[PDB]
RNA sequence: UAUCGAGAGGU
């Protein structure tokens, strides 16, 4: 999968505003290991913003 | 190595009290009970579950 | 490459893996890694 | 049926008696103002540098206990519930601090008050650091030596302090009632003599003491609740009062309708 | 593990055989395993720092013994002193009189 | 506790430590209990 | 002057290059005013003597 | 290490007060009087101010490590 | 004159920590043995 | 070190018989008994040979084997992490590798933090021991 | 994901 270990921007739910890492991307739930509390929490890929050239970008990257 | 031995599927940690549980519970912490596992066989009734 | 700092006189420099490690500055052979590119979030509780 | 009766007065501190209401009424609202009514408070901190002695989340945790103006918080929406991705200007207010020290010698003192804010939902006013004067520097939050530099970059969120203490209005509410003990809800510890080894209420002359003769009402309950509630800055006294009445009220609400919904 | 899998509990040293008694399980957080207070005795447990030690059964087999010979109510009474080890005891005691 | 093992069986006899304690340590989170220092302090008449 | 070997120095003991120094050096030296010494540095590990 | 921003028993703010709680015991004043002074009534509080140790003006005179 | 109080008894006692801190009995008996064991050792 | 805590002796809810204890958790959210914890990471280039040195660098996966499993996208090409990156238990944070004696040439001798663990990395020093081989420290901190 | 020891600790 190409989201793997590259940073994240969570948009939706308790965590929204929170940066992570995709820990582990198997399918639809991905695990994202939050930076702020010493946690990795289970939330739908549909939550996240990926960062890339330009800005935080969807799961269009 | 025979009459005593360390052994898989155990568990060990701090214990505290509780007045809501029941005496013969033992609460134990959610990351222990995912470390820890049962086989359970596959049956028609529990195949769904 | 990678920024460092010297741990006696503070200078700020690079490395290209193969150089030495020392201070262009002091010679001083203790060197400290500079801050991560990445943001840091805390969540202030 | 309900009264009140205004004692005292002040911006952050109001003492007052209320009375004819249930016990358990002066406790929720006690409880309310303390954890359920709404403020405003840095919840996430962007560190862009920090070459203090003290460690960023250190430095986070003092951030988040900082009292900031919330007085129109209830306009302002919680972040979960925005439809924006990340934080916005509906729903977060934010601030910027960037502190350095230039000079060889002495120590630059950091305070709350250069704390800057930068967006927010306007026009409301939500997010500026509370200060006491006009020449109040605030809040101690770091120190800084020769070359030390500290930049960093807040978002301030609405919520409550059921989730983080830092999010209440109050702090201590003192609460009493029947200073006399009439009651007898209480049963009190002596050597010798309990009256004299005992302290008075600072409402004892509010009530009148018990008679030599007079027999035990066991009928009398708890009416008259003497209470002040003392608040950080981020709202009023008679702010948090208020909003306590209120917020227990949409939790009242909440429930009514849920079960004119289950019908 | 889920709510009422039988375990086997245990703290050392292991004096008796209550010192091993089946239990069954409540899936809690945080990350303190939790004792109703009157099995303290019989573990002579307390709560400064005393750890205690939980294995799993692995088949039908081994739950059974579990839950039908070291279960906690099959072992209020001890044969050491045709007697009870539990009892009312701490703030419970202390507060029925 | 020995009578109800034996009069109602061991599943009885466990939840009765339950309904005890579930009232008693209500009542007493109600009613309170302490203990100070004045506790161990014995009258001047006494300590002569 | 034959060498003959190296001898671990207590810190701040007499032999020690902080007994002067004072202060304002000590914290240039990243040493703490509250370490009062008496103990030894070996392969950067602090070894304390047991009477 | 730095004044704690609030009482951890009640909440109320304490960390505007340090240095006028310092000032107060320059002009001689006694250290409950200053207290009292400060409007630090309840002794959660005072203990928040009267127990508090500096160190983070011994942390500074470790010279900068950048 | 008069009585030696607690308080001169906690001044004296300042006094012997002033002079020798808590790390003497560790700090004079290494000095001892660079200043003089080593030599004594060596012409043994 | 220690706090003056604010303590009452009473029997309240029952969660503090048989020396157990109830704390005020507004209190913890205020920072009461809040601490820091650093734990430091050492390692260094041992040599084997004439020219047989261990390297710290983050080791390509074509042509070293025994990869460890965690992951090594938080190494810079220094084979050292960065302060400010977040870590997790089995993340690799120091990066090294091993010849093997006569493609694929190395063996890995990378260092994960501990599985139990998690912070975020403090401090890393990079200098060279007696021998004149790299050696490095890598403080984490966390709060607890 | 080493082995042999030692030391300091927990109930
Ligand atoms: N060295 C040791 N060897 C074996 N068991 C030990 C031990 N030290 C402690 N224990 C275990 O721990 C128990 C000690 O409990 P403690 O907490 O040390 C004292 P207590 O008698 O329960 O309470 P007190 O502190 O009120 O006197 C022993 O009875 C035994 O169960
Ligand atoms: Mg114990
Ligand atoms: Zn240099
Ligand atoms: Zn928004
Ligand atoms: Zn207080």
């Amino acid at each position: 999968d190409p989201t793997l270990n590259k940073t994240v921007k969570i948009r939706q739910g308790g965590y929204k505003g929170k940066i992570g890492i995709v820990k582990e991307a198997n399918g639809d739930r991905f695990r994202v290991e939050l930076h702020n509390p010493n946690k990795t929490i289970p939330i739908p890929c549909s939550f996240l913003l990926i960062e890339s050239t330009h800005g935080w970008v969807p799961y269009e990257d | 190595n025979l009459m005593g031995k360390r052994v898989d599927f155990s568990a060990r940690t701090v214990i505290s009290g509780d007045p809501n549980l029941e005496l013969d519970q033992v609460g134990v912490p959610i990351s222990i009970a995912k470390t820890l596992s049962y086989p359970e066989t596959v049956t028609q009734y529990n195949i769904h579950r | 490459g990678v920024k460092y700092t010297c741990g006696a006189c503070a200078h700020n420099f690079s490395l290209n893996k193969s150089d030495p490690v020392r201070c262009k500055e002091c010679g001083h052979r203790v060197i400290y890694k500079a801050r991560t590119k990445r943001m840091i979030q805390f969540d202030a509780r | 049926e309900p009264k009140v009766n205004i004692i005292n007065a002040q911006d952050d501190e109001v003492e007052l008696m209320l009375s004819d209401v249930n016990l358990s009424l002066a406790n929720s609202l006690r409880r309310t103002m303390l954890a359920e009514v709404p403020t405003l408070a840095i919840d996430l901190v962007e560190i862009k540098m920090n070459t203090s002695v003290l460690a960023d989340e250190f430095i986070s945790h003092r951030l988040g206990l900082i009292p900031l103006v919330s007085e129109d918080v209830e306009e302002m929406k919680y972040s979960r519930d925005c439809t924006c991705e990340d934080y916005c200007d509906e729903c977060s207010v934010v601030l910027e601090l960037s502190a350095r020290h230039e000079g060889e010698e002495g120590t630059t003192d950091v305070y709350s008050s250069s704390l800057i804010k930068v967006s927010g939902p306007g026009n409301l006013n939500v997010g500026e650091p509370v200060r006491r004067d006009d020449y109040d520097q605030g809040i101690l939050l770091c120190k800084l030596r020769n070359h030390q530099e500290l930049n960093i970059r807040c978002i301030a969120k609405k919520g409550i302090a059921k989730e983080h203490a830092k999010w209440s209005p109050c702090s201590a509410i003192a609460f009493e009632y029947d200073p006399h003990n009439k009651l007898k809800h209480t049963d009190f510890w002596f050597e010798v003599d309990a009256k004299k080894e005992w302290p008075d209420s600072k409402y004892a002359t509010w009530e009148e003491p018990p008679k030599p003769g007079e027999v035990f009402d066991y009928k009398a309950k708890p009416n008259r609740f003497y209470m002040t509630v003392e608040t950080t800055g981020s709202l009023k006294a008679n702010q948090v009062f208020s909003r306590g009445i209120k917020t227990l009220q949409e939790k009242l609400a909440n429930v009514l309708f849920e079960l004119e919904n289950s019908r | 593990l889920m709510d009422d899998d039988p375990v086997l509990f245990n703290r050392q040293p292991s004096l008796h055989k209550m010192s091993m008694m089946a239990h069954r399980v409540k899936v809690m957080p945080y990350s303190t395993f939790r004792l109703n207070l009157s099995v303290t005795s019989p573990y002579n447990a307390d709560f400064d720092g005393d750890e205690m030690n939980l294995h799993v059964p692995q088949s039908e087999e081994t739950r059974a013994e579990l839950s039908q010979l070291c279960a906690v109510p099959l072992q209020i009474v001890s044969p050491q002193s045709n007697k009870p080890v539990m009892g009312i005891v701490q703030d419970t005691l202390c507060g029925v009189r | 506790i020995h009578t109800v093992m034996r009069e109602k069986g061991p599943k009885i006899c466990a939840e009765l430590f339950g309904n005890i304690q579930k009232v008693v340590n209500y009542w007493l989170l109600h009613n309170g209990f302490s203990i100070g220092i004045g506790d161990a302090i014995a009258d001047a008449s006494t300590m002569k | 002057k034959v060498h003959i070997g190296k001898v671990p120095i207590m810190l701040r003991s007499k032999f020690c290059s902080l007994r002067t120094l004072d202060e304002v050096d000590l914290y240039k030296m990243k040493e703490c005013p509250y370490d009062m010494g008496g103990y030894f540095v070996i392969n950067g590990s602090e070894k304390v003597l047991i009477a | 290490m730095i004044i704690p921003v609030r009482c951890f028993s009640c909440g109320k703010v304490v960390g505007d007060k340090w240095d006028a709680y310092l000032r107060l015991l320059e002009e001689g004043k006694q250290e409950g009087d200053a207290l009292d002074e400060l409007k630090l009534k309840r002794y959660c509080c005072r203990r928040m101010v009267l127990t508090h140790v500096d160190l983070i003006e011994k942390f500074l005179r470790y010279n900068p490590l950048e | 004159d008069d009585t030696i109080t607690t308080e001169d008894c906690w001044t004296v006692i300042s006094a012997f920590f002033e002079e020798k801190g808590l790390v003497s009995q560790q700090l004079d008996s290494f000095d001892e043995f660079m200043e003089t064991s080593i030599q004594d050792l060596v012409w043994e | 070190a220690g706090q003056n805590a604010i303590v009452a002796i009473a029997c309240y809810s029952g969660y503090n018989q048989e020396d157990s204890m109830i704390m005020n958790q507004s209190s913890i959210d205020r920072g009461l008994f809040r601490s820091l914890f650093f734990r430091s990471y050492m390692d260094q280039e041992k040599r084997f040979g004439i020219s047989i040195v261990e390297e710290f660098e983050k080791p390509t996966r074509a042509t070293t084997l025994r990869l460890k499993h965690g992951t090594y996208e938080k190494l810079d090409e220094d084979g050292l992490i960065a302060p400010g990156v977040r870590v997790s238990g089995d993340d690799i944070i120091i990066g090294k590798t091993t010849p093997i004696p006569p493609y694929h040439t190395k063996r890995d001798a990378s260092t994960p933090l501990r599985s139990t663990e998690n912070g975020i990395v403090d401090q890393v020093l990079l200098t060279t021991n007696q021998e004149g081989l790299k050696f490095v420290k890598v403080r984490m901190r966390t709060t607890k």
